[PDB]
């Protein structure tokens, strides 16, 4: 009954602070600081291994910018969903955690939209559920046809590999990303494009789950970088650029690279914090630096990571897709920088709410010399 | 050398050779072997049974961009409407006209790949060169002037590539370890494996 | 070595906390204190120490640094020529991005691990992208151009690096690796190839010379071609000479070209930034050549060559520079009677000019009888092909000096008492560097 | 429908085996199934609800 | 050497007065200055933001454009567009997305038309715009339904909202 | 005044052909929903194909390439006729 | 009608509202031309009237092309020249097909 303890208190907590979030609800205190402190204590209890102490820093940190009780609460459904997807050992915990975490995608961007904001929202919103739902019934009927075949639920499988290059957004399942994460809000993009990869990178890793097949990432790479450097909008250039790293980090995780896309994912998160919170052109172009892998910064160890798995393989093709790719990134890139200081004059709201912001640039500059023994 | 009295790098001996030794003492392979599969589509012996081999992926690809074009057009006609045309007639042209200049062209690479190497009798970098600008000269048949030369060069540039960095590359790399000590330098003080690291299990996907 | 680390890296903190109104004073200041700085690190060099004259490691292989005869005098070009950088450029924003660039420029030299050399010399790529796309008088097209091209390069030269960091284990200079492939030598290769513009790849650095302020163009002619040439000696011919030496029909019929193009091309040029952008181009082929030739007389003259060009190129974009602030033109159709309008600065511009086309008593004239002898001792051709189109730089230095010498001008524009300042100590070097103190 | 008849599928193979994980996959099926419907219906109507007068099948987007 | 000085005019003389038709069918008398673009003109007069939509160039979206019917006879003051450059993909973009169907002959973006003396008393006319998205913050959803003005929106284009 | 580019062909005639993209737009999802679907299918085929050769592979991403056609270009040139 | 803006003394101050125009560095600028100026712009911007002819092919290749040939056929002459001078093996060049191993002599070896 020991092992039962240590789940259950994680949902007692979540119980206790839901209702004295709802008994304690007054317009006097709409940002309840005090939940979110409460919400990140809880979420201590779950931190089992580093992977979990990743998913805990990154979800605080996502924690710290949502507004309100509902938000928070269903930041940490969330991240239960991402730390029992983590521990899916067969077809039904992938199944129940992954499609726990898109019905509080669902929930998160119908939240966060105004009313003027609903046409398109609520038009994203839809198209993302219809692909999500196409992707979970293909899941479940291929793994239904060989729970009967086998006898057996083995996460050891090309149906689950399929699956989770659905949820990563590599190859052609990428649109969804970006029709819903264009029209919705950039906090929700930001922590929805970050966080849920975590989970299915460790999947992926601890399972074994890895294909011999390279023209997933090779799509993905080369799409992104072309897509990237033909978008107009810069909410596209910065969707693409994920698809094709994810692409890349993709590659890599297949041939057994677990650190360096762990140590990936927690460098693209801070880097594309600042880029996404736009509120001062400094540090978005220190943001934009960092995912672009600008030496100087955070942003060139986590690209250092990847690119050094890479020349281990020894597969040139992949190599020199890398680095046309990364040219071609790079130009879109410059575009942002140039968009920011080089075009017009430049103003933006002032939304003095930079709680992890200022930090995170401080965490690229300062960072790479103490991480530099990883590269 | 970091001097300017003397060359840099360094000379070694071509009379002496440094017995090789292996490293590891017990090694296991992750890395499973060509398939039969491999070997048969990768035979060039008989032209013709070459070139039947390998179209099934230019027509698959040929079969893709037409599906592409066919739905673009379909998406955009308006089912509100009635339409006096059949909109079969008018999609399927492009569908079979795109799969068929997809076939064709990949036909005459292999063909011209498999006739070149039988008769140098050699694999070499030419092949490839060879069976690109014959396509290149293919595909720019009535195009204008730039186009005549530009199509055979990347046409039989895309050969050389692929030669380059999916053939030469890994079996000149495959020495390369990684861990235990630099393949060259055994002398050195390094700390000696027992077992190779086994990263991942083979593929079975 | 460990002083001029030091006062590298106070250069930049300093501007942090100056007033926002003594920023040039203290940044002019700072500038000599680098120059004193390294005068103390060649004092502090003994020539016994034949290998390297001094080593610092500040804890991981990353922060190992070193000097040795290339980095030497580089590192004493880049402080003596700083300086007059400093004094060209006025506000804030331009003093930060310049101190930046040339910490990260001066940091690159010294290293000795080529992964924290990448890191340092590509620092420096969003401040030129933002430096050369100034507002009004810079081109966002030369910004992309250098960018790219400099982005492509080194992202070659990386992966190279990370092979060897993983075949080898260490990629630091000071333990002895040798390589035998040719995808890692090209990898290192295209670096060099790009840095140091060769032909076809040489389309960048025109755009960004004319388009960059003359304190950036100063810059980059004076030391940025050369870290070229730091990388050749420290991180290419000690693990690549079997590459140089199996591809030297190759590297000797890219180099000649680029020296035969890039003549011809500077025959068609009408703005004296361009004219002096491809003279820079065409002197970058010799160097690159005897350094290749992996003998002590090349490597020797070749580093001798670049201390001359980067004594020689700055002074002439300075003085163009001088001009154009006087006139706003660098049309040499619009530019007549500098002659006598300008007899100070038709001076030092004649010096300059016969500077270039390596006359006796300038540096150019010893470097280049050296590196000719390098060629010499590889084969006769190869020296007698360099020596004979040389007659091109003469051409075009000619027609430009003949059109701007002489004609009816009817404003008297001639340099003031701070333009004479600027180029007095770049003076004095050429003339000490030409009597043999090289 | 689809959801439907995987768990259909998943019933079969545990009646096939004799094994109680496919039952237990399709609870799963059917309760996750019906969340998704109840929110992608309350998604749809917010989307009528919204429609400016200009639009006509703004359901319809496959038109 | 040394010709006559030609003094500048009044703002009064310089004025030219142009009659847009807006949205609900009202006219309005849009007293513009000549040698200003469109656009200007119309968003300082006070038209709503739903009116306008940022051009839809790579480097571009600062300017807010507007669909207009202009009249067969000032066409000829429409400025050329290279199609082989990005001005072009910013037009075509703008016709894909905002434009659509509402199309007719006569239409036109404010930002490519320039005002002169020769366009006085004018009749140009609001052209229908399709519901449009850039940002969340960016966007029209297709209700002309807000009494803010354009002239008030300090934020000079989208970014990220 | 300056100098500036000459622009190829006439004001109204550039117009013209730009007000071409003016039409009737489909929504993206009614293509995502197909490429989601084939795509998946693809995948699962995908495992079972013959071991093809870098060069023939690399041949047919370039000819992939070449037919790909962008989804512009039919909307520019669709006309709803036989 | 000018007036002079430089003080040695120190005591320099811009009169932005002085009738008469200073005499500062703007004085001494020399006037641009029409003519001038749309000759530049049509030189720096000659890629605009850049045709693929059969005449531009002819001269690109036969001066470029045929200049790196030439250059190339001259180094490997020299290649081996040199090599059998210095009594080295034929080496293994990049192109050249060698059945030989030799790259870089060694030093220590009398040839
Ligand atoms: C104080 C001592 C700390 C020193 C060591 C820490 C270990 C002891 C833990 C002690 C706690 C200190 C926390 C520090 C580390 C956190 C780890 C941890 O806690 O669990 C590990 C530990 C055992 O796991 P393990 O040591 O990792 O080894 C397991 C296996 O080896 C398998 O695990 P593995 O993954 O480590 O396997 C080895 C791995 C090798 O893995 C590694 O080498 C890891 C490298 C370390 C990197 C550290 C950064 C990670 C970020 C997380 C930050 C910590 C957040 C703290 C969260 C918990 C707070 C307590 O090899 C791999 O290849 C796997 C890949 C690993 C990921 C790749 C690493 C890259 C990470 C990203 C770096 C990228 C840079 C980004 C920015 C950098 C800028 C500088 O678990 C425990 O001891 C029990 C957990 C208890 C935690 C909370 C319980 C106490 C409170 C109970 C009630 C709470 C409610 C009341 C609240 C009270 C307050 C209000
Ligand atoms: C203990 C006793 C005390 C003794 C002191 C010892 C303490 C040691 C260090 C303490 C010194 C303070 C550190 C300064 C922090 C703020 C600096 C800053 O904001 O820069 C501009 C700022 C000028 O401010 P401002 O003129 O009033 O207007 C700025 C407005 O806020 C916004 O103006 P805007 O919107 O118009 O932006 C225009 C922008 C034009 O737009 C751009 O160009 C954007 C380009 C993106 C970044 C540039 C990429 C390349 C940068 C390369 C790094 C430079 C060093 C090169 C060496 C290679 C290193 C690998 O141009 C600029 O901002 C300046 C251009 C060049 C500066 C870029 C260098 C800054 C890099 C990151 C700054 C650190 C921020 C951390 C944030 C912390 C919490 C938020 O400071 C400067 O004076 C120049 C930069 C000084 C650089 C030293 C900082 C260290 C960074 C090097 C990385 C090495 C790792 C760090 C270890 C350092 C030692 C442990
Ligand atoms: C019935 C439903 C209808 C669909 C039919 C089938 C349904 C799908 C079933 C299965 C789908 C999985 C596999 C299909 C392909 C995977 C792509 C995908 O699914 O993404 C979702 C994609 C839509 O995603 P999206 O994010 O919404 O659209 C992003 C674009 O921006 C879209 O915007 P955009 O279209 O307006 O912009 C297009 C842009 C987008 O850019 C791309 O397409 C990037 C793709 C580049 C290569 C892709 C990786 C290649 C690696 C293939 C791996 C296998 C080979 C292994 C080794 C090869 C080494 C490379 O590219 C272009 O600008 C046009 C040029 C085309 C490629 C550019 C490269 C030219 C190089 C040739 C050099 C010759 C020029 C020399 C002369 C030049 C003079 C200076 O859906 C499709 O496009 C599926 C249509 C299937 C047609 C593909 C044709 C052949 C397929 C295999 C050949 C591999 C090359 C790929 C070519 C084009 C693919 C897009
Ligand atoms: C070895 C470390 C390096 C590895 C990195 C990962 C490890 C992380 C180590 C340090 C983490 C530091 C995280 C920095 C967060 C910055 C603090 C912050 O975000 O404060 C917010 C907090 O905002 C909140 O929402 C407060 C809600 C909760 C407050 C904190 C919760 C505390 C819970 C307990 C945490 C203890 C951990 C439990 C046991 C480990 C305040 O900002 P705002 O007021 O919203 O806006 C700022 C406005 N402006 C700056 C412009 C003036
Ligand atoms: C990035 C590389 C792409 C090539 C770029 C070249 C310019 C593109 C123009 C398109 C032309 C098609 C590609 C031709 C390049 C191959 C070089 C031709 C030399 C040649 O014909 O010899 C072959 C071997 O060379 C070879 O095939 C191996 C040589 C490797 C190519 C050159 C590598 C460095 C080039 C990079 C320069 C700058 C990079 C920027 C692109 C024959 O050999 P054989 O064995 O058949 O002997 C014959 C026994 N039958
Ligand atoms: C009374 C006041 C006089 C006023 C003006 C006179 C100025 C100085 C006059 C004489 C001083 C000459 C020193 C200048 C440079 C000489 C350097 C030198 O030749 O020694 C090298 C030291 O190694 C090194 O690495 C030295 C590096 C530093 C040298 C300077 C680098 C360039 C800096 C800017 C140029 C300005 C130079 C002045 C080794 O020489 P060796 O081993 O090759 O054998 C020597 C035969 N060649
Ligand atoms: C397995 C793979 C098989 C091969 C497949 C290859 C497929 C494509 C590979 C190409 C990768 C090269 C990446 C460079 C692309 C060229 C630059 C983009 C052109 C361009 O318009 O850039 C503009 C300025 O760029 C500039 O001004 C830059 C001028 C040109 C840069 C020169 C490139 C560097 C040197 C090239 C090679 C050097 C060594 C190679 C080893 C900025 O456009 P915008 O911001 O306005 O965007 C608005 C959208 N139009
Ligand atoms: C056509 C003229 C060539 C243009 C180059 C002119 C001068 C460049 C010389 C650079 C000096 C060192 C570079 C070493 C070799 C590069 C080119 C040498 C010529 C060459 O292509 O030889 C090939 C072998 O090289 C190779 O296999 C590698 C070729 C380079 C790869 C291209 C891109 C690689 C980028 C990789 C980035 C970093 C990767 C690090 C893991 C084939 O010659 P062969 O011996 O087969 O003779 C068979 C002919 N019958
Ligand atoms: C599409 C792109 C290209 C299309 C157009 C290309 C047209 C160019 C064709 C001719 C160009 C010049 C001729 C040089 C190559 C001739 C034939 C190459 C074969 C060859 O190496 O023969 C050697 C030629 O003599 C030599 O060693 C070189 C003699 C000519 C060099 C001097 C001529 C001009 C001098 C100007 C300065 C250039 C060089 C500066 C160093 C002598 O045979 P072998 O005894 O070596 O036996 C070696 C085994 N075949």
């Amino acid at each position: 009954m020991w092992e039962n303890l240590w789940y259950l208190d994680i949902l007692i907590n979540v119980l206790i602070i839901t209702i004295f979030g709802l008994i304690s609800c007054s317009s006097s205190a709409t940002k309840s600081y005090d939940l979110k402190g409460c919400f990140i204590i809880s979420m201590v209890g779950g931190v089992y291994d580093i992977p979990s102490a990743i998913l805990w820093c990154l979800a605080s940190l996502s924690i710290l910018n949502f507004n309100g009780f509902f938000a928070s609460l269903f930041l940490v459904f969330t991240w239960i969903s991402n730390l029992f997807a983590m521990q899916s050992l067969n077809f039904l915990g992938i199944y129940l955690a992954f499609e726990m975490q898109s019905l509080c995608l669902l929930v998160l961007g119908k939240i966060t939209a105004n009313e003027n904001q609903r046409w398109f929202a609520y038009r994203g919103l839809l198209k993302y559920l219809v692909l999500s739902l196409i992707a979970g019934s293909i899941f479940i009927f291929h793994a239904s046809s060989s729970y009967l075949q086998s006898g057996v639920m083995i996460s050891d499988s090309l149906v689950t590999y399929v699956f989770l290059l659905f949820k990563l957004g590599v190859a052609p399942f990428h649109m969804y990303t970006l029709e819903l994460f264009s029209v919705v809000s950039r906090h929700v993009a930001f922590v929805f494009s970050t966080l849920p990869k975590l989970s299915v990178l460790y999947l992926i890793s601890n399972s074994n789950i890895g294909s011999e097949c390279v023209w997933w990432g090779l799509i993905s790479l080369w799409l992104g970088s072309i897509s990237q450097y033909q978008s107009v909008f810069v909410r596209s250039i910065l969707l693409y650029s994920s698809v094709a790293e994810i692409g890349l980090v993709l590659l890599v995780l297949q041939e057994g690279f677990s650190w360096e896309a762990f140590s990936w994912v927690s460098i693209y998160f801070l880097s594309l914090s600042g880029v996404w919170h736009a509120n001062s052109k400094f540090v978005s172009a220190i943001s934009v630096a960092s995912i672009a892998g600008l030496p100087p910064f955070l942003g060139f160890i986590g690209k250092a990571q990847i690119l050094k798995s890479l020349v281990s393989i020894n597969l040139g093709i992949l190599i020199f897709s890398s680095i046309l790719a990364a040219t071609i990134s790079f130009i879109g890139y410059l575009r942002l920088i140039r968009l920011m200081y080089l075009v017009s004059p430049v103003k933006w709201k002032n939304n003095k709410d930079s709680s992890f912001i200022n930090w995170s640039t401080w965490m690229l500059t300062v960072g790479t010399l103490p991480m530099v023994y990883s590269v | 050398t970091f001097n300017y009295v003397i060359p840099y790098g360094g000379s070694s001996s071509y009379t002496i050779n440094n017995e090789p030794v292996k490293a590891e003492e017990v090694t296991v392979d992750f890395s499973k072997e060509p398939s039969a599969s491999s070997l048969k589509l990768a035979d060039k012996s008989d032209w013709i049974a070459y070139t039947f081999n390998n179209v099934p992926l230019m027509a698959t690809v040929g079969l893709l961009a037409g599906a592409h074009e066919a739905f673009l057009h379909y998406e955009r006609t308006p089912i509100y409407g009635k339409r006096t045309y059949n909109i079969i007639k008018k999609l399927a042209p492009i569908v079979i006209n795109k799969t068929a200049y997809a076939t064709l062209l990949g036909a005459i690479f292999c063909a011209t790949d498999a006739l070149y190497e039988n008769y140098s009798g050699k694999k070499s970098y030419t092949s490839g060169m060879v069976a690109g600008a014959a396509t290149g000269a293919v595909f720019a048949i009535g195009r204008p002037l730039p186009q005549p030369l530009v199509w055979p060069l990347v046409f039989a540039a895309a050969p050389v590539i692929a030669d380059l960095f999916g053939e030469v590359y890994p079996e000149s790399m495959k020495s390369a370890r990684g861990y235990g000590t630099p393949y060259g330098f055994e002398n050195l003080d390094d700390a000696v494996p027992t077992r190779n690291p086994i990263r991942r299990n083979p593929h079975h996907y | 070595m460990s002083l001029y680390l030091f006062m590298l890296f106070l250069q930049p903190l300093s501007l942090s906390f100056v007033s926002r109104s003594f920023s040039k004073i203290s940044s002019l200041m700072m500038s000599f204190a680098t120059l004193w700085s390294a005068v103390y690190m060649w004092f502090t060099s003994n020539g016994a120490n034949q290998t390297f004259y001094q080593v610092v490691s500040w804890g991981s292989d990353w922060s190992t640094f070193g000097v040795c005869y290339t980095s030497l005098y580089i590192s004493l070009l880049c402080a003596f020529i700083f300086p007059i950088c400093v004094i060209l450029v006025q506000g804030y924003r331009a003093l930060s991005i310049l101190i930046c660039i040339q910490t990260a420029v001066s940091l690159s030299i010294v290293s000795l691990h080529m992964l924290a050399f990448y890191a340092l010399f590509e620092s420096s790529l969003l401040l030129f992208f933002i430096l050369i796309g100034r507002r009004k008088y810079g081109s966002l097209s030369a910004a992309y151009n250098i960018s790219i091209y400099t982005f492509i390069s080194a992202l070659g030269f990386l992966i190279s690096a990370f092979w060897l960091n993983w075949s080898f284990g260490s990629v630091c200079a000071l333990l002895p690796n040798e390589e035998a492939n040719s995808f890692v030598a090209f990898g290192i290769f295209i670096l060099l190839w790009v840095k140091a513009p060769l032909v076809p790849f040489h389309l960048w650095l025109p755009e960004a010379h004319v388009y960059a302020p003359t304190a950036g163009s100063v810059l980059l002619a004076g030391v940025l071609l050369k870290i070229s040439i730091v990388g050749l000696h420290v991180f290419f011919l000690p693990i690549c000479a079997s590459s140089i030496v199996k591809a030297f029909p190759l590297i000797l019929s890219i180099c000649l070209g680029s020296f035969i193009f890039s003549s011809f091309s500077t025959l068609k040029q009408i703005d004296l930034k361009k004219i002096v952008a491809y003279s820079s181009i065409s002197h970058m082929a010799i160097v690159f050549l005897s350094s290749a030739t992996n003998s002590g007389l090349g490597i020797q003259g070749a580093v001798l060559y670049c201390i001359a060009h980067g004594l020689i190129s700055p002074g002439l974009f300075l003085l163009v520079g001088i001009l154009y602030k006087n006139t706003n033109t660098k049309l040499v159709f619009y530019l007549r009677g500098l002659s006598q309008q300008a007899p100070v600065w038709w001076s030092v511009w004649v010096f300059f000019m016969l500077g270039n086309l390596a006359f006796p008593l300038f540096p150019n004239f010893i470097a280049e009888v050296v590196c000719l002898s390098a060629l010499f001792k590889n084969h006769e051709l190869y020296a007698y092909a360099f020596i004979f189109f040389s007659f091109v730089g003469t051409v075009y230095s000619s027609t430009v000096l003949g059109r701007l010498k002489g004609g009816v001008s009817s404003q008297c524009v001639d340099a003031s008492r701070l333009d004479v300042i600027s180029w007095n100590p770049l003076v004095l070097a050429t003339v000490v560097t030409g009597i043999g103190y090289m | 429908i689809a959801f439907i008849a995987c768990s259909v599928n998943f019933l079969y193979a545990s009646a096939y085996l004799n094994d109680m994980a496919g039952m237990l996959f399709s609870i799963t099926i059917t309760t996750i199934s019906a969340c998704e419907t109840a929110l992608g219906l309350a998604l749809c109507v917010g989307y009528f609800q919204s429609r400016a007068a200009n639009e006509v099948e703004a359901l319809n987007l496959l038109k | 050497d040394h010709d006559h000085y030609t003094p500048p005019k009044t703002v009064f003389e310089d004025t030219i007065t142009i009659n847009v038709l807006d949205y609900d069918g009202k006219k309005h008398a849009v007293k513009a200055l000549i040698g200003t673009p469109l656009n200007k003109a119309l968003v300082e007069y006070g038209f709503s933001s739903t009116y306008f939509f940022p051009n839809m160039g790579y480097y571009t979206q600062h300017i807010s454009d507007a669909h207009v019917f202009i009249p067969e006879e000032y066409w000829k003051y429409v400025e050329n567009v290279d199609l082989k450059t990005d001005d072009a993909e910013a037009i075509k973009l703008m016709f894909k997305l905002v434009v659509q169907d509402y199309q007719r002959e006569t239409s036109f973006f404010a930002s490519y038309l320039t005002l002169n003396k020769e366009m006085d008393n004018m009749t140009i006319g609001f052209g229908p715009i399709k519901p449009w998205h850039i940002t969340p913050k960016w966007s029209f959803n297709g209700h002309h339904n807000v009494k803010d003005r354009m002239f008030d929106r300090l934020e000079t284009g989208p970014f990220i909202e | 005044d300056e100098p500036k580019h000459q622009i190829p062909g006439n004001a109204l005639d550039n117009w013209a052909f730009l007000r071409t993209y003016a039409k009737p737009l489909p929504d993206m999802i009614h293509y995502y929903y197909y490429v989601y679907l084939f795509g998946f299918f693809f995948v699962y085929k995908v495992a079972d194909f013959p071991e093809y050769s870098p060069r023939v592979l690399v041949m047919a991403a370039l000819i992939g390439s070449l037919f790909y056609v962008r989804r512009d270009w039919v909307h520019r040139e669709f006309k709803d006729s036989p | 009608s000018s007036r002079i803006a430089g003080d040695t003394t120190g005591k320099y101050t811009p009169n932005i509202f002085s009738p008469e125009t200073p005499m500062d560095r703007s004085f001494s600028h020399v006037p641009k031309n029409p003519f001038w100026e749309a000759w530049v712009f049509r030189r720096d911007n000659i890629q605009r009237e850049f045709v693929w002819t059969w005449q531009t092919i002819f001269d690109l290749a036969t001066f470029v092309g045929g200049l790196y040939v030439a250059m190339y056929a001259t180094a490997s002459f020299c290649s081996r020249q040199n090599d059998k001078r210095n009594g080295y093996p034929e080496r293994n060049y990049y192109f050249s097909d060698s059945k030989s191993n030799f790259v870089i002599p060694d030093e220590r070896e009398f040839y």
